[PDB]
């Protein structure tokens, strides 16, 4: 992970990789679902889909280019992939699609079909993707009536009320130069991509700043979507976590790594050095779980998600997990922190250094849009190696011990007890 | 499982006084039973202590 | 004992020990599956538990994957700990314990799960069928263990003996210093392994055409076609799969999936049509076969197939490249077909 | 007391020609006076099983030996309730009084101790 | 509206109502099974419970068998109570309640049971497979309901209307006086039934040859062959079946079962080889085919098959009788084949 | 009291113009005073269910109405626990207070009655 | 199910005194428990009756 960034109005950032074999060029905006309203919610997912439209994709396919678009909470990306030399043609397609096709892609035939696609797409997700649907409701109840609560794909209600005018108004306010970063990852060199950008000119949609509003706030609450027809109980629970640029960003991630992820069906997963495993395998409290330390611009979420068929012992699953979390404040051991350090590094490694250029493009853009430059692993590893048991305890003492929680769940959740019973387990009795 | 559920004695306490599923809407009239339990205990305790000085 | 690697200045490395022991080499249905599920269990000197606990402290994980061709023992870790992971993978191939209780407590349950997940997806059933009718005992072997043919612990140990040999494997390092990797491999038990005989056949396998098999199934119905491809005729089938899947073909929105499985002695082009209702699967595959009979391509999907095929960064043993710079047309001769699901209302080969 | 500990002590004595000839004759007499063989039981049948180790060991025991262990136990309980011993020719013989379950118990224990050591590994920086 | 009867001075009689609505006529997979399973449930004026308790006090029982051709409502009872049973069966055809709860509480579970029993017998999976491959939707429909194609309560009622019509059924009596039978039948709700058509086809069904299907299965392996037969050619196949299932053939001990399913527009000859291990199955099926391809008969089993065909005195309208005195030689031409079980180790039609 | 009995008496009154003009008004008054509609419940939701006839009926009730019943019940317990009533626009209206379960109850009752009669039939030879 | 197993009160009597699975080989030494129960009842009953005449 090595960065290089320059500017001339349009901020350009790249990251060379001599052993790439391909290259990805694109634009990333510092506005995602958290920059939408409860009524135009889904407008970004809508943009993503028209950019990947059938027509637009053919025009790129003939050019030997592959398209990619990712909608998140804080950022939004549109990336083009090609061979290392065809990079000059990728920028032409980008310039063509976002500085000329302001009405090409927004035709009544293309739009109504795309709208129809994302509509069925989202209907399916809400209908069958239980673990992600639950996790989305977790964000929805935790940050309710606040920016961070809106689902990245949007709601079926506001999705079907959208018109080309909604797409345009969003573009006019967010697809601006001051809210973007041109990204180039793969094998291409920095002092070469900027030239092709300087080769052209104009300034259509510039000078203007994006809009502002209220900041994300965590609220202790819950949303229960009971469905007895499903074969499992899917739940997600979390406390208010850390925002990107928080002093405890790495400490929180190390804490999540301590409890990690688990798949009851994979032999090696059952053997991990996570004390919680000794409590949940006796009666097989779940099929799987995974801890997380989600971080965004305004706030974060630290917690876990689980899936279980043991619908009569959900109280034990929750009880044991939260009881292990208490340990982070009062008894986490040195070895537990050292095992977490090793594995956090490993995960940060697989994330920041995959052989995939589109992954690096999204990470580069989204990061420079906040801190001004992507963080190197070498520095990340140094901060991770410096984390002490005390750091973890001090952190747990403020974000975990006797703190409000956000819960969401669907399926056979009758066995999931009331809020207070769950909230109580966030601390222990003592003299 | 939790010790309160696995222990032979605690599981009884757990089923009757802790995890016992109550209708969400029972009003104060349903508090009379616990009150009768208190009465019995009050009556027995005071009676025994008086019994020590009675003929 | 081929040992390749490609260095870089990163924090993470990847170690892989490719073994030509995929389902294609399975002596009994599912033994290759069981052997794959047996990797990383107890070794005569280090237990599965110790391996996981120690490797976690170091900063790495292990995994064993099953292909129709290989059994890959990969390991991801922190660059400077290479020897440990080279020795770890070595011990697996050399001194795996194969305790009877591990077969019943871990291996079989894991294989049951693999089969359970796979059985719910009809395209995977369709794919097993395609292979089984086009080829009939090598490449046509079932990919997973299903118990129709009982496999003993002994059979697993025998297949281990037949498959884990110096001549039948490649040590691929990714983001690793090749000089050191070659040194550690020789110093490890990898080189102490009994030199065997590479099971890889140079000659093209026998194949069949115009074959059909129907499988009744509750759920989504699927109509699929499979076509055996020559070693030299595979470059065109590769761009065909990318064409049929890209925005360059009007019938791409009519097909769920289409790919070309590449082996050193040939390949199999697979095209699947999956949908909730049979009426739709019928009209689609019907329109697909009809339109393919009209030999067309022109090759506007040549620079696209080049880009798509270039996304093989992790693969350190990819087939022939230069072939793409040619062939512009594709016809459609004889092929193999399978119907999964609402069979009673799916097309037969006769009417396609 | 663990079987690992028992085996350590017994092996030391067994490997020592001095203790071996002084201790074994005592143990042979102890076993014969114990009388479990007169009820048709092998010593390994006597091991209290209501603990984790024994359960994993008993689960791992091959079917054929498990069916036989089952029979020896039922046969023993029946004989005991009638207040008799088995007919002479049905007594377990010294050569039949084999430690069939010991290897399984030792395997389970070694695995359990390792897990205990690994659950408490200390790390030296 | 056919009505026949053969009397005798017995104590017991047996009424039968042959309806041409077996699996061959099923508009949806298993719909014939479900209707057959719905018979004897509540009628609009008499409950299943009332029917059973009442008939028990009289001394009679009911039953509804499903065939590949028929759905037969049959009654066995004390002779003198004839009109009661004539009406009971009449009421079933004319006014079965078809309550939603009966479908979920009694019918679906019973069909689930029927399927469960048959699913464990591989020769039945083969018999279904045979019919399917030689008559692609005619009599080739699945015999039982398996849920691959959903059948609603309405689909069952629709099928009841399509099949329960006067011109589509044959009333039959045994140990019954034909005079009273016809009288009671006309006097019953049978005559009030709408007289629809009669899907009983005269023209020979479209058949297929050289077709094969393979199904993986846990348990015994079974290799079977099917042969479509003419409305005239079915005489030699009747003796063929008996010849192969008698001491006259030096290969009767090599085959599990062999028979000739007869219909008015033709028939299907089926032969099955079933055994625990695939190797035994393979040897037999090969030896059977080779010896039949090198055809031989000469009718030494004409008198035998004449006896066996006669020990079937229940069909008051069975096929051609005296057709035995004709043809005597036989040679195995083209046929259809299915492999059930250890498929990866069973013969392909290719090597037969 | 069985619903068959209730219906028999009720139908009789409902068919009689004289009784119907006299009773129904009083009954309408009774139901409004009862107040269950203010809690969002339909009368059929009030029937004690802990008996075989009701379990049979509730089993047979179509999926969609069953989910609807569950909601009205849950919503009612919540409203009642807060000591409030639902806003008027959520009250069940007379048009909505339909005997949706009644037909299933009468059907179940008739079947049990027949089964009871058949279990105790006498025979006349 | 038999009434002795279904009834709330008798099911306790049944599991402890009726269907309780006892090891086939327990000898007379295992008869002391019941004898201790008898002792407690003898003490309580004789004691209550004497208590009626005690000062
Ligand atoms: C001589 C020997 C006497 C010994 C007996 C002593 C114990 C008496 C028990 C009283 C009882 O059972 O009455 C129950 C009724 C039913 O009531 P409900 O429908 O369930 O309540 C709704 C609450 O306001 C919810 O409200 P809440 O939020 O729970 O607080 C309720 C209230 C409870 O007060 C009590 O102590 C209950 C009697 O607290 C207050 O606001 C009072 C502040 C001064 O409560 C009443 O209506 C009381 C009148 C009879
Ligand atoms: C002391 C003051 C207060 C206590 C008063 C109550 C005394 C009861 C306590 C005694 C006790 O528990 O003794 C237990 C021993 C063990 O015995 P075991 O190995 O299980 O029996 C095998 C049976 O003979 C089988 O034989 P059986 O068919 O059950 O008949 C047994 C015998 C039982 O006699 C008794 O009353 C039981 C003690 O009846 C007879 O034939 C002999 C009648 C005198 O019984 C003995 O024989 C004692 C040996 C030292
Ligand atoms: C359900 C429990 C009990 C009830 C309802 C009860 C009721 C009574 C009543 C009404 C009286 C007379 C009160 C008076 O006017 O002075 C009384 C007296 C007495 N009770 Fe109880 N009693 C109970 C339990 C006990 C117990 C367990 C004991 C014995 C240990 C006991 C010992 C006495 C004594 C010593 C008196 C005489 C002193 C006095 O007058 O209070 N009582 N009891
Ligand atoms: C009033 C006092 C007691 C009563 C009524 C009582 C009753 C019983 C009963 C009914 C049994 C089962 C049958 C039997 O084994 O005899 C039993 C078992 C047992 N009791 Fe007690 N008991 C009493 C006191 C004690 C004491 C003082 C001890 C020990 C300090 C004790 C230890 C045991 C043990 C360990 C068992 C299980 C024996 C076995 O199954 O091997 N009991 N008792
Ligand atoms: C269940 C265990 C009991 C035991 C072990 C027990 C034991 C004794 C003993 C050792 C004595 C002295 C006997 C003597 O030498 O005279 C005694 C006396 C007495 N006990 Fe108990 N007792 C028990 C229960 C009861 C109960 C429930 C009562 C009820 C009030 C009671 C009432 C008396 C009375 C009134 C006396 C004095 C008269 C006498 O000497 O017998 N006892 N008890
Ligand atoms: C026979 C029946 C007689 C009495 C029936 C009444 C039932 C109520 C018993 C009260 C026990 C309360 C324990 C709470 C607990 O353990 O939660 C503990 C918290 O306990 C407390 O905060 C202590 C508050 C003071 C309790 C008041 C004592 C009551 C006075 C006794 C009078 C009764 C005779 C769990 O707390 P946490 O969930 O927030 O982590
Ligand atoms: C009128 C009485 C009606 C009878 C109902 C009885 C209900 C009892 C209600 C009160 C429960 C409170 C005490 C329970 C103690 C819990 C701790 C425990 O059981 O630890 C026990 C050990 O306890 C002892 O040694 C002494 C218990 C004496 C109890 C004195 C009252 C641990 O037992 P454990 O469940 O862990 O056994 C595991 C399997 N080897
Ligand atoms: C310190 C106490 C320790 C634990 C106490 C429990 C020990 C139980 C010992 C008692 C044995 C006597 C049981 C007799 C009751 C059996 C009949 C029964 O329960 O019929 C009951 C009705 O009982 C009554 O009305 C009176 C209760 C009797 C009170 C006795 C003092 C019928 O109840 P049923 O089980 O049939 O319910 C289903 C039918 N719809
Ligand atoms: C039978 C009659 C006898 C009555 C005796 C009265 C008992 C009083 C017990 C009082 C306090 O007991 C005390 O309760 C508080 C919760 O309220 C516990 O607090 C615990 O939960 C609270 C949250 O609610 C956390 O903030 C706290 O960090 C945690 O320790 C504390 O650790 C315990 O020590």
């Amino acid at each position: 992970a090595e960065v290089t960034q320059l500017s001339n109005g349009i901020v350009v950032a790249t990251e060379h990789n001599p052993s790439a074999h391909t290259a990805s060029v694109g634009v990333v905006f510092g506005s995602g679902a958290a920059n939408e309203n409860p009524y135009n919610n889904g407008v970004s997912n809508l943009w993503k889909n028209i950019f990947l439209s059938k027509e637009n994709s053919a025009v790129a396919a003939k050019e030997g280019l592959a398209l990619s678009s990712n909608i998140s909470r804080d950022f939004q990306s549109y990336i083009v992939s090609s061979l290392p030399g065809s990079t000059d043609k990728s920028l032409d397609f980008l310039n063509q699609s976002f500085i000329q096709q302001k009405a090409n892609l927004l035709s009544s035939s293309n739009f109504e079909a795309t709208k129809k696609s994302v509509l069925k797409q989202v209907q399916d997700f809400e209908d069958n993707d239980h673990p992600n649907r639950v996790l989305e409701h977790l964000h929805s109840t935790a940050f309710q009536n606040t920016p961070l609560s809106l689902p990245t794909r949007g709601t079926l209600e506001s999705l079907e009320n959208l018109v080309v005018a909604d797409l345009e108004s969003f573009a006019n306010n967010h697809f601006l130069n001051s809210n973007a970063v041109v990204v180039g990852t793969g094998n291409i060199k920095h002092e070469d991509l900027v030239n092709s950008i300087e080769s052209k000119n104009l300034s259509l949609q510039t000078g203007t700043k994006p809009v502002l509003k209220k900041k994300a706030a965590f609220l202790g609450s819950e949303v229960r979507l009971r469905d007895d027809t499903l074969p499992k109980a899917w739940i997600s629970l979390a406390v208010e976590g850390e925002p990107v640029n928080s002093p405890n960003y790495f400490v929180a991630k190390l804490a999540a790594q301590i409890f990690g992820s688990y798949n009851a069906f994979e032999p090696a997963s059952r053997l991990q050095g996570i004390k919680l495993l000794d409590n949940i395998q006796e009666y097989q409290l779940c099929d799987n779980f995974n801890h997380f330390s989600l971080s965004y611009k305004d706030s974060g979420l630290w917690g876990f998600s689980t899936a279980t068929r043991n619908v009569t012992m959900i109280d034990d699953l929750i009880h044991f997990t939260l009881k292990q979390w208490n340990r982070l404040t009062i008894s986490v051991t040195d070895t537990e922190v050292e095992r977490a350090k090793s594995l956090l590094k490993l995960q940060l490694g697989q994330l920041y250094e995959s052989g995939n250029p589109v992954n690096d493009a999204n990470l580069l853009g989204a990061e420079v849009l906040i801190k001004g430059s992507k963080l190197s692993l070498g520095e990340a590893f140094k901060k991770i190696d410096a984390i002490t048991v005390k750091d973890v305890k001090a952190w747990a003492g403020k974000r975990l011990w006797d703190q409000d929680i956000a819960i969401a769940g669907t399926g056979q959740i009758e066995g999931l007890l009331d809020y207070m019973r769950i909230r109580s387990d966030m601390s222990m009795m003592r003299w | 499982m939790a010790f309160r559920k696995s222990n032979v004695y605690l599981s009884l306490v757990n089923s009757y006084i802790i995890d016992s599923p109550q209708p969400s809407s029972i009003n104060y009239w349903w508090n009379m039973g616990s009150l009768l339990g208190l009465c019995l205990v009050i009556q027995i305790v005071t009676g025994i202590f008086m019994a020590m000085h009675y003929s | 004992l081929t040992v390749s690697a490609r260095d870089a200045p990163t924090k993470i490395s990847t170690l892989a020990v490719k073994v030509h022991g995929g389902s294609r080499y399975a002596t009994k249905d599912g033994v290759a599956h069981l052997l794959n599920r047996f990797n990383f269990q107890n070794t005569n000197t280090r237990s599965a538990l110790k391996l996981v606990r120690e490797s976690e402290l170091l900063g790495g994980t292990f995994k064993s994957t099953l292909d129709r061709e290989y059994i890959t023992l990969k390991a991801t870790f922190l660059k400077d700990d290479l020897p440990y992971y080279v020795n770890a993978l070595a011990d697996v191939l050399y001194k795996t314990a194969f305790k009877p209780h591990e077969l019943t407590e871990s291996v079989l349950p894991a294989a049951r799960y693999d089969y359970a997940v796979a059985e719910q997806c009809p395209v995977k059933s369709a794919e097993d069928q395609l292979y089984a009718i086009t080829f009939r005992k090598g490449l046509g072997n079932p990919l997973l263990y299903d118990g129709v043919e009982r496999v003993s612990l002994q059979d697993i140990k025998d297949f281990a003996d037949k498959v884990y040999t110096k001549e039948n494997l490649e040590v691929s390092g990714e983001n690793v210093v090749e000089a050191d990797l070659k040194r550690f491999v020789d110093e490890s038990l990898l080189s102490t392994l009994p030199a065997g005989k590479s099971l890889v056949s140079k000659s093209e396998p026998k194949f069949f055409l115009g074959e059909e098999n129907r499988v009744r199934f509750i759920g989504d119905s699927v109509a699929a076609i499979g076509i055996p491809v020559n070693k030299a005729s595979l470059a065109q089938y590769e761009v065909l799969a990318n064409y049929l899947t890209s925005a360059l073909s009007e019938l791409s929105g009519l097909i769920s999936s289409a790919k070309l499985d590449k082996f050193t002695d040939g390949g199999l082009f697979t095209l699947f049509v999956r949908d909730q209702d049979s009426a739709v699967v019928s009209s689609n595959i019907k329109k697909i076969v009809a339109d393919l009979k009209k030999g067309k391509d022109l090759s506007p999907a040549i620079n696209y197939t080049k880009l798509k095929n270039a996304v093989q960064n992790e693969s350190v043993s990819s087939p022939i490249e230069l072939n793409f710079d040619a062939v512009k047309d594709f016809k459609l001769g004889k092929f193999n077909y399978v119907a999964v699901g609402d069979v009673s209302n799916l097309p037969y080969l006769d009417e396609l | 007391q663990s079987f690992t500990s028992i085996a350590r002590i017994g092996d030391y004595i067994l490997k020592s020609p001095v203790l071996s000839k002084l201790c074994v004759p005592v143990a042979n007499q102890f076993i014969n006076l114990a009388g479990y063989k007169k009820l048709g039981l092998k010593f390994d049948d006597l091991i209290a099983e209501e603990n984790p180790i024994m359960q994993t060991a008993l689960r791992r025991l091959p079917e054929d030996e498990s069916y036989a262990r089952a029979y020896r136990i039922i046969r023993a309980h029946q004989t005991e309730l009638t207040h008799h011993l088995l007919p002479r020719n049905e007594w377990i013989k010294a050569q039949e009084d084999v430690p069939y379950l010991l290897p399984y118990i030792l395997e389970a224990e070694a695995a359990a101790k390792e897990k205990d050591e690994l659950d408490n590994i200390e790390v030296s920086k």
